RNA sequence: UCGAAUCGCCACCUACAAGACUGGAGCUUGCUCGGCGCCAAGUAUAUUCAUGAUCACAAGACA
RNA sequence: AGAAAAAUCCGUAAGC
RNA sequence: GGCCAGAACCAGCCCUUGCAUUAUCCUGUGGGAAAUCCGGCGGGGUGCAAUGGUGUUGGCGA
RNA sequence: UUAGGGAUAUGUGGCGUCAAAACUUAUGGGCUCAUUCUCGAUACGUGAAAAGGGUGUUGGUGCACCGGCCCCGAAAAUGGAUGACGCUUAAGCCCAAUUAGUGAUUGCCCAUUAUUCCUUUGGUAAGGGCGAGAAAGUGUAGCCCUUCCGAUGUA
């Protein structure tokens, strides 16, 4: 006669990060490398585990353009989009990472927003 | 106050009530500058934060020293037209917000968004009381930041002595709130004890190897 | 509170010898002490800072005196040693063991619900 | 031994046949399956749920999208699964595919049942993996 | 219109105070005697999952 | 999407 | 479509104990219970070495 | 100390926020409380003298002196400046480390510099040749291929 809420929906399968900015000094920034902070990763030994993984940055646009499985699975068509990258090396003593996006830079409109870090691309 | 168009859109869509992820920080017995620096960095990293009990922050030194500092700040005004000059806010929540604003990059849209992501109160208001547990910042607490022999000041007393007519109002509201919460927590003691007893008794009825695993991992 | 004195048993907080138990054998100064423990292989005589120790409630008064006092058995019996061993067990664990712990906890929660409803 | 030989392999030692893997990507992300073999010429792995435990059929998966755990089950099955079973010409399942799946699943379930801790391993295969708020996969071992 | 980004929830947290302070005694004054949640409503005897064909925004939701 | 709001009736985070 | 993606392999590049000295030393056998300390006798841890290629699997394109 | 671009590593200067780096490191030692321009706190350079006192120490001996930090000496004209906020179990001052008495090696951040890779251009240039391709050639859409070094600049 006592019930609880049980979470039996689709699983997550990635870690939640946040863009922090780009690499920079006192003179300005270089936009081709980005800094990402991941939750519960707070040491350089921890951030070493994630080198080679793949990161996403999901957002949305204004109109429906083409996606990966446009023809098969027409249930995927949406205004949602994504921009993939990869982790290259740690950035300090406290568990930050340097990521490199494929063929361009991540836009600066993403600076305070959420980044997905997946477990697979280098499994082990 | 929502617009009639916003209300109509909500009614037509039919979605349920929504609340974003907000962290509520109990700022009692925290060091003002260290708390401000930590909160500013988190706001820039993209968090929504609400701070309560801003009138019980701490500063180091004597109240006379800190009051003289504030009066020196208050002495600055644009001589040619004071209605343009610096505006000196007297409430503790405004003092905290100004410290954070000076630690942010305020003349940029990014810094403006960060500053608007923050809400500050005195005491704990009714719309915040029942939203979940409050947090602390362990690297900015007085009992680990100050040596015990040295004097310190409470922000509420200094702000009362430079202005701030609402100290007694806040005191009365806080006393009433604590009384109500104490009554509620004195209730439910039987329910808490009943749940603890049920947890203790279920061990005798669950399977033995499960009990063994629990004992091995320390949840016994 | 527990005092710092000769023969007092302490636990190490951080460092390569953390969560280990030793005996204070000499007070060098207000900040440093010398610690040894014949039972542990890594605890030969060395210098420890007083910011890195936690005094316990046992004070022997070396191997013969320690064995006679039998403070090691009492420390093994108390609840702090249990918590430390449980922390090591949780640290060294596999996916299968995490699954076993999860099902054990779910079983206990279910039976607690049933008992509460019965009462 | 020869680099271009069909029997060549490089796959790491944790993905030995009979191991239990966590699927990290695709339609069956989060599920746990059993590694059956590796297709030749350093090819993909082959996994089975078995079905009726988690719903994963015989499928091809690259070893980079799987966490191979230390829990295994001893398997001695016939393994008549070449790459032709997966290649195809240029709710709907072929008779050959359905029969092969039936035979393999029968053998696998018999082996799991025979193994000690078998009930626990069946529940383990039924369970689902997810990343929760507050846990660090980089600190665990599997 | 509108498809969109966000991915823990709770009448057990959502009361309070102190760190030269922490359960109760003794004198010998330093010695002695959060809870749940993660795939059978619950740890067993069961049961549908493919062809969405080897990654792709989770083709799924607002427990 | 964040209220110095609220949590037969009326009156009691109680007995009501 | 070499248009966009994934994995694999070659080449290259970046990374990732020994022997010397062991002595103001170690160890048994008048002063301040014991220890710290000072004369007699006996036994014994730091300088070197160890981008370029060659196919394969999907998506979009009738 | 400077051709057009990647990657790796540094110099000067730094690692509480602004602002990249110790998510405010250390399992290092001492000292200091400063009430209206004023406790300190990046040289060049932009804050001060005689004299006098508080807290920590040092010669002497049977009280005197003599240094560290802080206070007094220290008074101007628009409201204002360790860059701002702030900091005192420092985010100050003088020393010293690199994950800490556990045992060989480099905590990390940032250049138009260093190393390396790709491309251009010029030589007091150096070699080779004569299925689509080759001209005995200063200078081109350079006859073809390989190799090494330099590249800023007012009159
Ligand atoms: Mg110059
Ligand atoms: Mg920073
Ligand atoms: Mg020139
Ligand atoms: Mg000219
Ligand atoms: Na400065």
């Amino acid at each position: 006669t006592s019930r609880v809420n049980r979470n039996r929906k689709a699983p997550r399968l990635y870690m939640k990060g946040t863009l922090a900015g780009y690499t920079r000094g006192l003179h300005g920034q270089t936009k081709q490398t980005a800094l990402v902070r991941v939750e519960n990763v707070n040491t350089r030994e921890d951030a070493t585990w994630y080198v080679g993984k793949r990161v996403c940055y999901v957002y949305h646009g204004k109109k429906v353009k083409r996606c990966v499985r446009w023809s098969k699975a027409p249930a995927r068509r949406s205004t949602t989009r994504a921009l993939w990258g990869r982790v290259t090396r740690p950035h300090g003593n406290a568990g930050m990472m340097r990521v490199k996006f494929n063929g361009a830079s991540v836009p600066a409109s993403a600076i305070g927003r959420r980044i997905r870090v997946y477990l697979y691309p280098s499994q082990i | 106050f929502p617009s009639r168009k916003d209300a109509f859109r909500a009614q037509r869509k039919g979605a349920k009530k929504h609340r974003p992820e907000i962290i509520v920080i109990d700022l009692k017995d925290h060091v003002l500058g260290r708390a401000a620096a930590v909160v500013a960095k988190q706001l820039l990293l993209g968090k929504k934060i609400t701070v309560v009990r801003c009138e019980q922050l701490n500063i180091a030194g004597t109240e006379i020293r800190n009051k003289i500092k504030y009066l020196q700040y208050l002495r600055k005004r644009k001589l040619t037209n004071p209605t343009k000059g610096p505006f000196h806010h007297r409430a503790p929540s405004d003092v905290f917000v100004r410290t954070v604003r000076s630690m942010l990059p305020r003349y940029t849209k990014r810094g403006m968004k960060a500053l608007n992501s923050l809400v500050a109160y005195e005491g704990i208001p009714p719309n915040v009381v029942r939203t979940g547990g409050r947090v602390v910042i362990p690297r900015a607490q007085r009992h680990v930041c100050y040596r015990s022999e040295r004097p310190y000041t409470v922000l509420g007393n200094m702000c009362k002595h430079v202005g701030w007519k609402y100290s007694d109002v806040v005191a009365n509201l806080e006393k009433a709130r604590v009384e109500k919460a104490s009554r509620h927590h004195e209730k439910q003691a039987k329910l808490r004890d009943a749940w603890k007893s049920a947890r203790k008794e279920a061990l005798a009825k669950m399977p033995k190897h499960n009990v063994e695993v629990l004992k091995k991992f320390g949840y016994a | 509170s527990h005092y710092i004195c000769a023969g007092r048993l302490v636990r190490i907080l951080r460092g390569p010898r953390q969560d280990r138990v030793g005996v204070i054998v000499d007070i060098v100064d207000a900040n440093r002490v010398l610690v040894e423990n014949p039972e542990d292989a890594k605890m030969w005589r060395h210098v420890q800072n007083l910011k890195n120790v936690e005094p316990l409630k046992y004070c022997v008064s070396l191997k013969d005196a320690l064995a006679s006092s039998k403070a090691l058995e009492k420390y093994a019996k108390t609840r702090t040693a249990a918590r430390v061993e449980a922390k090591k067990a949780c640290a060294v664990s596999t996916d299968f063991e995490r699954y076993q712990l999860r099902v054990a906890r779910r079983s206990r929660a279910h039976w607690a619900r049933k008992v509460f409803d019965e009462k | 031994v020869s680099r271009k030989s069909p029997e060549y392999t490089t796959l790491r030692k944790s993905c030995a046949p009979g191991a239990i893997a966590i699927i990290l990507a695709g339609r069956f992300r989060g599920r746990r399956a059993v590694i059956l073999k590796q297709l030749p010429h350093n090819g993909p792995l082959v996994v089975s749920g078995p079905m009726k435990y988690n719903g994963v059929p015989i499928r091809r998966i690259d070893s980079r999208y799987v966490i191979a755990t230390s829990t295994t089950v001893d398997i001695s099955s016939v393994d008549t699964a070449p790459i032709t079973a997966e290649v195809f010409q240029r709710t709907l399942v072929s008779d050959a595919r359905a029969q092969l799946q039936k035979k393999i699943d029968a053998a696998l379930i018999a082996a799991i049942k025979k193994d000690a801790q078998g009930k626990e391993k069946a529940g383990y295969l039924r369970s689902v993996f997810t990343v929760k708020p507050g846990d660090a996969p980089h600190r665990w071992n599997w």
